[PDB]
């Protein structure tokens, strides 16, 4: 039997939110001048001149 | 000089590094690099700003902004490939040459070869 009162449930959710997909779209990234780019040892990658 | 001035003004509304500027006869092209990935709005804004900045100096320009290819008088690049127009006319000439019919037959064959290499057989 379908009992109307017994079948009532208060479904809860968040009122509203916005979902995002590409997080890195929010990141603007630049490089230092390649002449001054350094390696793991803190020295410039290329030093020939 | 003109493109340097225009790019200087365009830097007002956008941050970019001018990678290269090339002035090839009947065309000019400059590559601008941004700190973000290029969007539709960025392309449209750069095109409009370039046009308006050129107009500020009374220069009428159709500033075409792309991310993948250009079209200039002596070539055009599409999809990472290069194309040359094969529009050399064979049975018509721009002006009367100072050569003989023999040399003009030689030039006709030369033009046919160049057109064939460029895709017009």
């Amino acid at each position: 039997q379908f009992d109307f009162r017994a079948s009532m449930h208060m479904l809860t959710s968040n009122l509203t939110f916005t979902v995002y997909s590409d997080l890195l779209a929010f990141v603007s990234a630049d490089t230092v001048e390649p002449i001054n780019a350094v390696a793991f040892d803190n020295m410039r990658i290329m030093n020939e001149l | 000089a003109l493109i340097k001035t225009v790019l200087s003004r365009i830097s007002n509304k956008y941050s970019f590094a001018t990678k290269i500027i090339r002035v090839d006869g009947d065309d000019n092209y400059a590559v601008l690099q941004f700190n973000t990935e290029v969007t539709k709005q960025m392309v449209q804004d750069v095109s409009n700003d370039v046009r308006e900045t050129y107009a500020r100096m009374n220069t009428k320009v159709k500033a075409l902004v792309s991310t993948v290819g250009i079209e200039i008088a002596k070539r055009y690049i599409a999809g990472g490939k290069i194309f040359f127009r094969a529009g050399i006319n064979l049975l018509n000439n721009e002006k009367k040459g100072q050569s003989t019919q023999w040399d003009q037959a030689a030039v006709l064959y030369s033009n046919y070869i160049v057109n064939r290499l460029r895709g017009f057989e």
